[PDB]
């Protein structure tokens, strides 16, 4: 979900780590 | 799966936007950006059970010519990391001050033991500063306890040595702070204003500080500093 | 009337002191020569609220009692044994008060303070900012007419002190726990801080409504200590250093000094 | 009376950590502009540069477990490598084993070509 990763109490670095982890998981789902 | 492809495109756009935001932040930081911490702040990031207080004693003696005038602590009372009452007692506060004041913020469960703490450190309890929690509309931000609703935080003050030497002022500020809750354990900046009224241009020590506690002419010690 | 002073003093409309009872069976008024030298277990027993309405001397010029007077005062087990002591604390002698009371089995459990607001400072702020040209601060207390202050921290009763100025009145609460009985309590029924108006020259004189707020705090925290038909001749609420201003109260034992 | 600037500088010099204060005792504001636990010290930057010299770009796992001891974000390693190479999307350099001098050469030519294309945002060539 983008809500848990777009919180304003999260810095840009942890936001980007959340984005990249979500990207890896959904790329795995795409390959599935 | 067209929906997952669209979501992948969406998070790729968010990755690019936040990548640009991160690059802007790191370019500003590396060039000239200054933090909210004042320039004359002295932050020490150490555990007080592992901190060599002798080094602080020697540095304060050689760099200021005297000892601290005000010591303030917001102890992690046992109910971030917490500390035992004996562990807070074991801190060599007696060596850190010869003349001046101590400011120990006491929760209701650790109020009498705070009084005993400042007595056992050589201070004599002469004052307390109570922070009344405030709402946005100006009322009292009521909480919870076992007998009464807790809407207060008390900072018990013990005095030491020869305070009447022209460094400390009398009949100043107030013993009541009426400030909003601006954090979780974040005590107001009015305690720092009141301390600076008590000892203007003095040497202050803060134990159990966070990054919001860093002030001018303050030596601040904390686990997360 | 939505300013800060009007909002923080709105409890006064709901804490009017009641009339003193004409029923002799609804209280116990006791006149003593020296409370600290008086045996109180013959006057009461198993009380749950020992409100010590003490005035402290602090400075030698003024009157009041002392820590030695609190030391000499005997609070036995045949007196309050499962209950709360409510005692007016001072910053200078808070450590001595808790020491002498924990000597008598009473452990600190709660802090109940009155934020001292000044009617004379509120009146002077209204006069400096500008019906209020000629009104006494005592009249402001009694007529409930207050200036519309929106920043009350400027009208705190910042009384003279050698340190941070004294702008609060602490009513220390100390419990003597009983392992054989249970103190029937109501929890979180009232806040530990309430703003009440004071006079500049009388920072230690709690108003009628503030005293009623204190009494209702005591009587709400301990309802079984209230005036019930089972508590007739066996009242569970006692006051030391009583005054004729508020203490002839239902379900209360009033102990006066040298009437 | 004492001046508190020099006093604070000396107290930070002998008491504060190397991340809190600079070499002259001045406060390191970059430390307090990031959350605690993730600062990216100059030692971290040097370790990242050593990893790019020794291992290829995009090899953040073996960079992290040979120069950061596994206490670094792979995302942050990629972002820092993007900053020191000048492209938001480091795709051409994936697995190239770029040394220090070549890293600076790519960064300089990259900033120059970003100025040529008129798309430089934060000294990073936008795609
Ligand atoms: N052993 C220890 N040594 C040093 N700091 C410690 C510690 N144990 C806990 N702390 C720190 O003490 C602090 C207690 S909370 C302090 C709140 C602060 N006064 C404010 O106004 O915001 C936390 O930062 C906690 O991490």
């Amino acid at each position: 979900t983008l809500e848990d990763i777009e919180n304003e109490k999260f810095t840009n670095l942890e936001i980007l780590t959340h984005l990249y982890n979500l990207k890896a998981e959904i790329v795995r789902r795409l390959a599935e | 799966k067209k929906g997952l492809q669209g979501l992948l495109q969406d998070i790729e756009k968010r990755i690019l936007h936040y990548k640009q935001l991160f690059f802007k932040e790191q370019n500003e930081i590396a060039n000239g950006k200054r933090s909210m911490v004042p320039d004359n702040s002295i932050p020490i990031c150490s555990d007080v059970t592992k901190l060599n207080f002798q080094a602080l004693i020697d540095a304060q003696m050689r760099h200021a010519g005297k000892m601290f005038d005000v010591i303030m602590m917001d102890p992690p009372w046992q109910l971030y990391d917490s500390l035992s009452d004996e562990k807070i007692q074991n801190m060599p506060i007696q060596s850190l001050q010869q003349d001046g004041f101590i400011f120990v913020w006491a929760i209701n469960a650790k109020y009498r033991v705070t009084i005993k703490m400042i007595e056992n450190w050589g201070y004599k309890l002469v004052d307390e500063i109570t922070w009344v929690k405030k709402t946005v509309n100006g009322k009292i931000a009521k909480g919870h306890g076992f007998y009464l609703q807790h809407a207060k935080e008390s900072c018990l003050i013990g005095v030491k040595g020869d305070v009447d030497n022209g460094r400390f002022k009398k009949n100043i500020a107030s013993d009541v702070i009426f400030s909003e809750r601006r954090g979780q354990s974040q005590k107001p900046e009015e305690i720092y204003q009141y301390i600076n009224q008590l000892c203007p241009n003095g040497n202050y020590l803060e134990i159990f500080a966070r990054r919001n506690n860093l002030h001018d002419n303050w030596v601040s010690i904390g686990n997360e500093l | 009337g939505e300013d800060q002073l009007s909002l923080l003093l709105k409890w006064r409309s709901s804490y009017i002191p009641p009339q003193k009872p004409t029923n002799e069976d609804e209280y116990k008024k006791i006149i003593c020569k020296d409370i600290s030298s008086e045996k109180l277990e013959q006057h009461a027993g198993d009380v749950s609220a020992l409100f010590i309405n003490i005035k402290w001397k602090l400075s030698e010029g003024q009157s009041g009692k002392s820590i030695e007077d609190l030391k000499k005062l005997a609070i036995s087990d045949k007196l309050i044994n499962n209950g709360i002591i409510f005692i007016w604390s001072e910053k200078e002698i808070l450590s001595q008060i808790v020491d002498v009371l924990e000597a008598k089995g009473f452990n600190y459990i709660e802090n109940f303070m009155i934020n001292q607001l000044s009617a004379d400072k509120a009146l002077e702020m209204q006069r400096k900012n500008q019906i209020w040209s000629d009104i006494t601060p005592e009249q402001c207390i009694e007529q409930e007419k207050f200036p519309p202050n929106n920043y009350v921290q400027d009208i705190f009763v910042n009384s003279e002190y050698s340190f941070f100025r004294k702008s609060k009145k602490i009513l220390l609460m100390l419990r003597k726990f009983n392992k054989d009985a249970q103190l029937e309590l109501r929890h979180q029924r009232t806040s530990d801080i309430f703003f009440d108006i004071f006079e500049q020259n009388k920072p230690n004189d709690v108003s009628k409504k503030g005293m009623e707020f204190v009494y209702k705090m005591i009587e709400t925290l301990l309802p079984k200590a209230n005036y019930s038909e089972e508590n007739k001749g066996a009242f569970k609420m006692m006051e030391l250093y009583a005054d004729d201003k508020s203490q002839p109260r239902k379900g209360w034992i009033s102990v006066y000094e040298q009437e | 009376p004492l001046d508190f600037t020099q006093y604070a500088k000396n107290m930070r010099k002998d008491l504060s950590n190397q991340d809190i204060c600079l070499e002259d005792g001045a406060l390191n504001h970059s430390y307090f502009l990031t959350k605690k636990g993730q600062y990216w010290t100059p030692l971290n930057q040097k370790a990242l540069q050593r990893g790019i010299e020794l291992f290829g770009v995009g090899n953040w796992k073996e960079i992290n477990y040979d120069e950061f001891s596994g206490k670094a974000n792979i995302v942050e390693l990629e972002l820092r490598t993007c900053m020191i190479l000048g492209i938001n999307d480091i795709t051409e350099y994936y697995g190239k084993k770029i040394s220090e001098e070549e890293q600076e050469e790519i960064k300089k030519s990259n900033i120059a070509k970003g100025k040529k294309e008129n798309k430089l945002k934060d000294n990073i060539y936008q795609k």
